DNA sequence: GGTGTTGTATTACGGGCTC
DNA sequence: GGTGTTGTATTACGGGCTC
DNA sequence: TATTTGTTG
DNA sequence: GAGCCCGTAATACAACAAAATCCAACAAATA
């Protein structure tokens, strides 16, 4: 993703969960990471203290107290794919910018922050159950003060200049014990913005490195057929797990295609390419009924089935030998007469 | 409260620092590495040490005494003046720009080795903790047996619930034994199934309670059949029965897209079409591994000959002989490749006796146990024997933990430090 | 007459800058690293070089070929063109700008350790200085508050002498007592200070305070009691119960706890007396607002939308009166 | 607009010696 | 005694042509 | 207006 | 060196790694 900007215009967060209850508390990980500095911040919370109505908003503005971000990328969680969540982001000027279906890889660096994390927090967690809500800060100072691989320097001095207390001054210069008059921090500042800048760039170059030997990207364009096999039907062993292919509608990245899994649903029909596969028709195939009369003959030449429709009376399926994606819609006037004991049998 | 306000005059540095004073040398015991340490010096052209108001130190850093060595890096990893039990490099991260200390990545992963909450914490891959070491290939036909099964299906008609599998370690010949998730009936229906060709020498197997199963093992120990029952939640070792049953699983959903519920039906036809496909690691058919009568015959195959073995009556010692041998040496260029192409990062542990091993909360509680951030303190277990290359047995200071025998993908040796 | 007028087709860059040229690869010894590199631009997405008339370029950068690396740290390390061996800092934020060189932060470090002109004594452990940021802090109690349905009825107050920054939360006012330093650890997003001169009444704490500094590193000791200065500080000690007051006046349900952050960032969002800068860009470098869009309510896809963001404007206009009663305050007393 | 990313043992490459 | 193992796209190496 | 039911960290 | 066709044929890379329940919580659908 884009690489920084000034001081966490962009920002990163997430949720991860199984954590045990020490006041009701079971989430307490709310982790917001600042992009370009990766300071890093995570708050204790729970489950049941709000779902983005209430309190959440009031201690997201509490970390957001020391200054607004521009930029969200977070996952396709309830508490954020709300409508309320969206609208007062985009009344704040800042993006959502969610994930793609259970593609947690978008929230990389929060993640990474979370795998972080429970290393000292297994370090810290002793008392498992008793009283230890007041080790989170104590991991949050420990884990900004510990300098980093990928810039060489420690995420708390990156954006605030100097170090925390008791000096251990390295052996540089004395510019690390910055905290004196502060009409000069601008130039410095950004002569740091430009020193992590570069190491952004060079662990930009260094992801792409070793991670793309292997891969293949894919090139779609609108209008070609596509499979998801996987996130479309949530006893997934022996059954049909991958349905049908989709017509693709929007292409927002070379790995992003926005596409037609169903009629108008629900749940951000846009799929990461990891799940999407490519589809080929090339291929006695029949024809396409168009007519009111084709619709109930031609109704015992079905393959499988999508589903029913949510806002009226009908079902999608798939036919034998004809277009796959482009269906054709069989309402219950030319569904009882056809066998259906059968078709229920790969949607439950 | 701040250190180095002190004056060591015996430690390893005084011969490196009397280059300039020359006045005294009061070393200690085992104090000639310094005098080594001195020649080498004296023989190179290194001369850095900056020796200013008691204060001696490198081009940048502090040098320390090797009597404090312990307590910076305690102060520079542990949380008394925030460090925070990190890897080597972080430890560098926050010593190196300070100090200088030679041989300082050593010393730091040796500390690293020493510190307890960090050897019961961290991981650092433990997945890769021995070789691959794979099973002896085979003997004749139908001796060695991979047994496993996938607990649950979408169910059919009330009557068949789960897929069990028999393959041998030599032919991989498919099978179908089709099981209601079973009873102390399951040596009925293996004995069926394994019966029409025969008894077997080993079953390579997992620890399940129907094959560890104290009333089918007796039956194992006086009929002559061998059981390696692989540890828990380790199961690499049944490998023929897993793969076979990845196989199965594309071949089950292949047959039973449109048609679950009723898969009890092609399972026949699954591990028919199985046992028709030739495989990689042969080449050939598991009815050409087999006595070779694949029944089917579309074509003939390749150097196209009489290919009729039933026409064969007596001379099928030979013909079996000639199969053995080249599917044994096939069988050892597959356990070779695999070992290669494998081995270019599993690092070995050879223990065997009298150490303090632990293993990190995986075969030890439950696999029911549900794993989450609560603190992965297992205690410091011991070994007193060598079960194999790649396991040691432990003495589990439990009840009885059930079992003993941990694979050491699970063991990260424990080392203590006086 | 002036560097890059001279061919150098055997370096780093040309595996590099061959990627549309493909012409001739004349490498050196153990040169195998640039065709891995040059394996790496193919295999990987980097390719913004510009190829005009030999002058091959980044996308804002003029590559160095690595022959003259010796000559380019020479001319902006050295006194040649009036330098004066600045830091790795200031001389990484003069060259980076305008050259690309691929591992050039190293290259830089490196020439400071393999030079010997600038390597004197420079002294010492640690830098002495009564005069700092968010080294020394101070803090006091209020009463009287609603209980806010969920017995909320205190503010907690924090000042940032060196900065002038506050910190204004909601407390109870019945236990401000482990729970009191947990919610400052969790406010110390910024360190340590060295003395807390918080001077409100007599403090029992500081015990377990200082069992917190020494089960920590740092010895930061909590001092200053019944001391009298009353001189300057105090009108803003006075003053800061003005806006709780203020965020009082508001309502009681959903009260002030409720977007009280929001009070604090347009609180300190504003300079004081035009003498000083906020406290947001006096050390960040802006922390922005953006309050640009507000009035888009036709259909938001009197508590989500709306009433919020009439809140904040709200906030914006007490924040306001209150800069202004208090300058003229100053205008009238002083 | 929207799509990985660092901590960590482990291992590879230059000054200085023997040549 | 007792402890991985093949299916699969993907890619690397010889006969025959131009040299 | 309470009880449902699609999908997703 | 330099590349190309074509025909085999090796080659790391990942899947079998127990299965399936909800938890908390957005928004559609009736009646």
């Amino acid at each position: 993703l884009p690489i920084a900007e000034g001081r966490w215009l962009d920002i990163s967060m997430d949720f991860v969960t199984g954590l045990p209850p020490t006041s009701n508390n079971l989430n307490m990980i709310l982790v917001v990471v600042d992009r370009f500095s990766k300071r890093a911040h995570f708050i204790a919370t729970r489950k049941t203290l709000d779902a983005t109505q209430l309190i959440d908003l009031l201690f997201r503005y509490i970390f957001s107290y020391h200054g607004f971000p521009r930029t969200i990328t977070s996952d396709r969680d309830v508490r954020m794919t709300a409508d309320k969540y969206q609208e007062l982001t985009k009344r704040l000027g800042i993006k959502s910018t969610m994930s793609s279906a259970n593609h947690p890889q978008t929230d990389g660096q929060s993640e990474r922050t979370i795998q972080t994390l429970n290393r000292l927090l297994r370090a810290y967690a002793s008392t498992n159950i008793q009283n230890w809500h007041v080790y989170l800060p104590q991991i949050e100072f420990v884990y900004n003060s510990t300098p980093t691989r990928t810039l060489g320097k420690s995420p708390f001095e990156i954006d605030l200049g100097y170090l925390p207390n008791t000096p251990a001054i390295k052996s540089d210069d004395e510019v690390n014990a910055r905290s004196f008059t502060a009409v000069e921090l601008a130039k410095h500042l950004k002569a740091l913005t430009i020193q992590t800048k570069e190491q952004l760039e060079h662990a930009q170059i260094e992801m792409e490195t070793n991670n793309n030997q292997r891969r293949k990207p894919l090139l779609l364009n609108i209008g070609d057929h596509v499979l998801v096999h996987r996130d479309a039907y949530f006893y997934m062993k022996v059954q049909q797990i991958y349905v049908g292919p989709f017509r693709v509608v929007k292409k927002i990245n070379d790995n992003a295609y926005e596409l037609d899994l169903n009629s108008h649903k629900k749940k951000h029909r846009v799929i990461n390419v990891q799940f999407l596969k490519k589809f080929v028709y090339r291929p006695y195939p029949k024809n396409k009924p168009i007519s009111s009369t084709e619709r109930i003959k031609r109704a015992h030449e079905v393959t499988a089935l999508i589903g029913i429709d949510t806002t009226h009376k009908t079902y999608l399926c798939h036919m034998q030998d004809v277009d796959p994606t482009l269906s054709v819609e069989y309402s219950e006037a030319e569904f009882c007469q056809i066998p259906e004991r059968t078709r229920r049998s790969i949607l439950a | 409260s701040y250190y180095k306000s002190d004056p060591l005059c015996s430690a390893v540095l005084i011969h490196m620092k009397e280059l300039t004073q020359h006045n005294v040398t009061p070393e200690d015991m085992s104090a000639f590495r310094s005098y080594q340490k001195k020649l080498e010096l004296s023989e190179t052209f290194r001369k850095n040490y900056s020796l200013e108001d008691e204060m001696i130190y490198y081009q940048d850093r502090l040098v320390v005494p090797i009597k404090q060595q312990n307590a910076v890096m305690r102060l520079y990893h542990d949380h008394t003046l925030f460090g925070g039990h990190f890897g080597v490099t972080v430890t560098l991260a926050k010593i190196s720009p300070i100090y200088y200390w030679p041989k300082l990545q050593h010393s730091i992963i040796q500390y690293i080795r020493t510190c307890v909450q960090c050897q019961l914490i961290k991981s650092h891959r433990p997945r890769l903790h021995g070789l691959l070491q794979p099973l002896p290939i085979a003997e004749g036909r139908w001796l060695d047996i991979s047994m496993d099964f996938v607990t649950g299906l979408p169910p059919t008609s009330n009557n068949l619930n789960m897929i069990l599998v028999v393959v041998d370690r030599f032919s991989k010949r498919a099978h179908f034994i089709a099981t209601r998730k079973a009873t102390q009936l399951i040596d009925l229906l293996f004995r069926y199934i394994f019966s029409y060709h025969g008894f077997p020498r080993t079953i390579t197997s997992d620890r399940d309670v129907r094959m560890t199963a104290d009333k089918y093992q007796e039956l194992t120990k006086r009929l002559g059949i061998k059981s390696t029952m692989s540890s828990a939640n380790h199961p690499q070792t049944d490998g023929q029965s897993e793969r076979t049953i990845q196989t199965l699983n594309r071949l089950l959903r292949a047959y039973a897209s449109t048609n679950i519920q009723n898969w009890h039906v092609y399972l026949p036809q699954i591990e028919f079409v199985y046992n028709s496909t030739p495989t990689r690691t042969l080449g050939k058919s598991p009815f050409e591994i087999d006595l070779g009568y694949l029944p089917n015959t579309p074509a003939i195959k390749s150097d196209d000959e009489v290919n009729a073995r039933s026409f064969t009556a007596v001379e099928l010692a030979k013909h079996l002989k000639a199969l053995t041998i080249q599917t044994k040496e096939q069988l050892e260029h597959a356990q070779i490749e695999m070992e290669t192409n494998n081995n270019q990062r599993r690092k070995p542990l050879l223990l065997n006796i009298g150490d303090h091993v632990l293993v990190h909360r995986d075969a030890y509680f439950k696999k029911g146990a549900y794993m989450k951030v609560q603190q992965i303190y297992v205690g410091p277990f011991r070994v007193v024997k060598k079960i194999n290359d790649n396991a040691y047995e432990l003495d589990l200071n439990s009840h009885k933990k059930k079992h003993r025998v941990i694979n050491v993908q699970f063991l990260k040796k424990f080392v203590y430090r006086p």
